[PDB]
C-alpha cells in the first residue's frame, strides 16, 4: 500500500485499469477481430453514459486446484453492477471471453447471483451478456454447484422482474439453461449455442455438424424454438434489447410506463380491404396490425419460428400491448405444436407482467398431420388454453375471419376469459367446416344434397350475426373501425381487477 | 345472404343496426313519446357523455320458444347494454325499451344486464340502469324467473362495492 492517501487513490486507479484489460490486449484483439464488444464495452453501449456501477471489480475466485492458486482472473471473467437505461435502473452483468474463455468460476457465478438477488430485492430488470465456454471445469463439482444456485435464482426471479438474455458468444453446454430460464434470448450471429457439442455428438451418435449448424442464430431461431430475437451484431442486440425493456415495467407490481402515445382513434377504411372474402386468399396479418398499433409500429418476438402465428409487442394509445395473430399467409393460418408452444409462452409472460392481449384471429383449425399427433399436439395445445384461461390482463379478442372449433378457442374466445369479442364482417366462427358438419349430421342423403345442406349449415351458425345472437361477439363491426374498438376495450379494462382460484400454481402442460 | 365485398356487408351491417335501435317500431315509439316518456336510447344517450355509449349485444337474441317466441323479433331482447362515460367518468349502464314486448325482462335480456353489472364490478365502476317494465316474460315462464333470480343475486354481489343507481322511468 502506497504511503498517502492521493498515492493510494493513483494505486487504486493503475490496480482497476489492470483488472478492466481483462484477459490482455492480444485477448482482447482477437475478441475484436471475431466481431464482437468485450464484455465492458457491451454494458457501456446498453447502459446509460457513465450510469454503470460496478460491485466486484476486485472480487477473486477462492479454487485453488489445477493451476487455480497461481491463475489471475480478473473480476473472476464476469462484469457485475447497476445502471439505467433511458433513466430506469436496472442490474446487468456480462462475462468476460478473454478471461479462461468465459468460463464460469464459482465466484463468478456467485456474482451473478448476487447481482439477480439485487435486481429481485430492488425490484429492477435484470440483462445478462453470455459468452462462455461453460462452467470452469478446473474447479469441478465447485464451479458445478454455482450453476445450481444460478438457475435456482432465474427460476426465483421468474415472473418478478423482467430478464433478458443475449448469447454474443459461446454457450457451450449447461449453461445455455439460465438463458432458457429467462423471459427472453437474443442470439448475435457470432453466437453459439447447445447443451451437447459437435465433437461430443460425433464421439457418441456418429452425425457430422458444424456448431453453426447444431447451434447458430438460425437454427435455434427456426429450428429449436429457443430464441426470440436474432441480431447481425453486438450493436444490433443492444438495440433490441433497449426496444424490448420500452414495453416492459420494471417488476410485476406495475404496469409499462406509456411512450409516445398516438391519441388518435379515428376510422382507416383501408382495413377493410386487407382480409379478403374469399376464404382462398391468404394475406399478411401484420399489415392488420400495423394500421391498428401507434405510428404502426410493433416489435415482432420469435419472428423467424413457427410464423404461422404472429406474436408481437406494440402500443395502442401509447400503452404496451401484446398481440398474438393467426397468419393466413402460412399453412393456412393453422395452429400447430410450435406455435401452440409460441403463443403459450407470449401470453403466459404478458399475463405475469401486467400487458394487455389482443388476439386477431382467422385459424381454420389444427395443423393435420401424423406428426402432429405423434408429437403430442393434445399436450402441446392444451398451453394456449391453459395460459388464456390463466390470464387475468385485459384480454381483447377480434376475429377477422375463420374461427374453428378448438383452435379458435385457443384463439381466446369469451369462454377462456376475453373481456371484449368483436367480429368483423367476415368472422367466421363456427364448430366445425359445414362440409365436414353435413357429412355427419346428413349422412342420409342426387349430388346437389350435399351442397344444399352445406349451405343450410353454414347459413344457421357460420355467419356474425349468429355468433353476435348467441353473444359471443359483443357487436359486429366495420373493420375500420378496428382501432377505435380495441382502444376502448383497453380504456375500460385498464382497471380491471380478477382473481383466480388459491394455489401455488396450476399443473401447466409439458 | 351476405353482401360479395367487405363494402357491401359494412352497409349490411349499417341497416341491420338501424332496425335494431328502431326496436318496437314507429307507432310503439310515438305511444312511448306521446305518454311523456323517452325511449330507452335516448335515455342513455341523454345521460351520458357525447358520443360515448360503446354498445354491447346489440345484436343479442332470446333462444326461448314457447308461446311464439320462435316467431317473435325482439331486438336487442329488450333492453341496450353498455358503458360510456359521465363527466369523464367511466360508467356501465343498462336501459329497458319498454317498445319491445312492454320491456318484459326476457331470459337473455337479464343475461345481458347481469353481464353487464359484472363488468361494472370487474372495472370497479358505477352502474346505471332505467327500468321501464312490465316484468319477467310470461311467455318464457321460468327461463325469465331464473333471469331475475341471477340479476338479485347480481346487485348483491355490486351492494357496497360500485355504486349502483336505478330510474324508475
Ligand atoms: C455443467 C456443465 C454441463 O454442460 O452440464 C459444464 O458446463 S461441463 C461443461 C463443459 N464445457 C465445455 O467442455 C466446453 C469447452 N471448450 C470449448 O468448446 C471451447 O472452448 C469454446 C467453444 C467455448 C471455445 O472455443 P474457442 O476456440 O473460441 O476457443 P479457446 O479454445 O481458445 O478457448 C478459450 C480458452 O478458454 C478455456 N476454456 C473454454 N471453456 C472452458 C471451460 N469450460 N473451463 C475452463 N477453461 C475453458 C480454453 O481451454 C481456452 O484456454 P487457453 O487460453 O488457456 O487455451
Ligand atoms: C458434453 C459436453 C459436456 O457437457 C459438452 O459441452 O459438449
Amino acid at each position: 500500500l502506497a504511503s498517502t492517501m492521493e498515492g493510494r487513490v493513483e494505486q487504486l486507479a493503475e490496480q482497476r485499469q489492470v483488472i478492466e484489460a481483462g484477459g490482455g490486449e492480444r485477448r482482447v484483439e482477437k475478441q475484436h477481430s471475431q466481431g464482437k464488444q468485450t464484455a465492458r464495452e457491451r454494458l457501456n453501449n446498453l447502459l446509460d453514459p457513465h450510469s454503470f456501477d460496478e460491485v466486484g471489480a476486485f472480487r477473486k475466485h477462492r479454487t485453488t486446484l489445477f493451476g487455480m492458486d497461481k491463475a489471475v482472473v480478473p473480476a473472476d471473467g464476469v462484469v457485475t453492477g447497476r445502471g439505467t437505461i433511458l433513466g430506469r435502473p436496472v442490474h446487468a452483468a456480462s462475462q468476460d471471453f478473454t478471461v479462461m474463455g468465459g468460463s464460469a468460476g464459482e465466484t463468478q457465478s456467485t456474482k451473478v447471483v448476487e447481482t439477480m438477488e439485487q435486481a429481485l430485492l430492488t425490484g429492477t430488470p435484470f440483462l445478462f451478456f453470455y459468452d462462455s465456454g461453460g462452467a470452469r471445469i478446473q474447479e469441478g463439482i465447485d464451479s458445478l454447484s454455482g450453476y445450481g444456485k444460478m438457475f435456482f435464482a432465474n427460476v426465483k426471479l421468474s415472473g418478478v422482474v423482467p430478464q433478458i438474455a443475449i448469447i454474443a458468444g459461446p454457450c457451450a453446454g449447461g449453461a445455455s439453461y439460465s438463458p432458457a430460464l429467462t423471459d427472453f434470448i437474443i442470439m448475435t450471429k457470432k453466437a453459439h449455442m447447445f447443451i451437447t457439442g459437435p465433437q461430443v455428438i460425433k464421439s457418441v451418435t456418429g452425425e457430422d455438424v458444424t456448431a453453426d449448424e447444431l447451434g447458430g442464430a438460425e437454427a435455434h431461431m427456426a429450428i429449436s424454438g429457443n430464441i426470440h430475437f436474432v441480431a447481425e451484431d453486438d450493436d444490433a442486440a443492444e438495440l433490441i434489447a433497449k426496444k424490448l425493456l420500452s414495453f416492459l415495467p420494471q417488476n410485476n407490481t406495475e404496469e409499462a410506463s406509456f411512450v409516445n402515445p398516438n391519441n388518435d382513434v379515428s376510422p382507416n377504411t383501408e382495413l377493410r380491404d386487407i382480409v379478403p372474402i374469399d376464404g382462398k386468399k391468404g394475406y399478411d396479418v401484420r399489415d392488420v396490425i400495423a394500421k391498428i398499433v401507434d405510428w404502426g409500429d410493433y416489435l415482432e418476438v420469435k419472428a423467424g419460428y413457427a410464423t404461422n402465428l404472429v406474436t408481437a409487442f406494440a402500443r395502442v394509445n401509447g400503452r404496451s400491448v401484446g398481440i398474438v395473430a393467426n397468419q393466413p399467409s402460412v399453412m393456412s393460418g393453422c395452429l400447430d405444436i410450435n406455435a401452440s408452444d409460441k403463443a403459450a409462452e407470449f401470453v403466459n409472460f404478458c399475463d405475469s407482467f401486467n400487458i394487455p392481449l389482443v388476439q386477431l384471429v382467422d385459424v381454420p383449425g389444427f395443423l393435420p398431420g401424423v406428426q402432429q399427433e405423434y408429437g403430442g399436439i393434445i399436450r402441446h395445445g392444451a398451453k394456449m388454453l391453459y395460459a388464456y384461461s390463466e390470464a387475468t390482463v385485459p384480454k381483447i379478442t377480434v376475429v377477422l375471419r375463420k374461427a374453428y372449433g378448438g383452435s379458435y378457442l385457443a384463439m381466446c374466445n369469451r369462454d377462456l376469459g376475453a373481456d371484449a369479442v368483436y367480429a368483423w364482417p367476415s368472422a367466421e366462427i363456427a364448430v366445425m367446416g359445414a362440409e365436414g358438419a353435413a357429412n355427419v349430421i346428413f349422412r342420409k342423403e342426387p349430388d346437389a344434397m350435399r351442397a344444399e345442406k352445406i349451405e343450410e349449415y353454414q347459413n344457421a351458425f357460420n355467419t356474425p350475426y349468429v355468433a353476435a345472437a348467441r353473444g359471443q361477439v359483443d357487436d359486429v363491426i366495420d373493420p375500420a373501425d378496428t382501432r377505435r374498438k380495441i382502444a376502448s376495450a383497453l380504456e375500460m379494462y385498464a382497471t380491471k381487477r380478477q382473481t383466480r382460484p388459491a394455489k401455488k400454481h396450476g399443473n401447466f402442460p409439458c | 345472404k351476405l353482401a360479395s365485398t367487405m363494402e357491401g356487408r359494412v352497409e349490411q351491417l349499417a341497416e341491420q343496426r338501424q332496425v335494431i335501435e328502431a326496436g318496437g317500431g314507429e307507432r310503439r315509439v310515438e305511444k312511448q313519446h306521446s305518454q311523456g316518456k323517452q325511449t330507452a336510447r335516448e335515455r342513455l344517450n341523454n345521460l351520458l357523455d357525447p358520443h360515448s355509449f360503446d354498445e354491447v349485444g346489440a345484436f343479442r337474441k332470446h333462444r326461448t320458444t314457447l308461446f311464439g317466441m320462435d316467431k317473435a323479433v325482439v331486438p336487442a331482447d329488450g333492453v341496450v347494454t353498455g358503458r360510456g362515460t359521465i363527466l369523464g367518468r367511466p360508467v356501465h349502464a343498462a336501459s329497458q325499451d319498454f317498445t319491445v314486448m312492454g320491456g318484459s325482462a326476457g331470459e337473455t335480456q337479464s343475461t345481458k344486464v347481469v353481464e353487464t353489472m359484472e363488468q361494472a364490478l370487474l372495472t370497479g365502476t358505477p352502474f346505471l340502469f332505467f327500468y321501464d317494465s312490465g316484468g319477467a316474460r310470461i311467455q318464457e315462464g321460468i327461463d325469465s324467473l331464473s333471469g331475475y333470480g341471477k340479476m338479485f343475486f347480481a346487485n348483491v354481489k355490486l351492494s357496497g362495492v360500485v355504486p349502483q343507481i336505478a330510474i324508475i322511468a
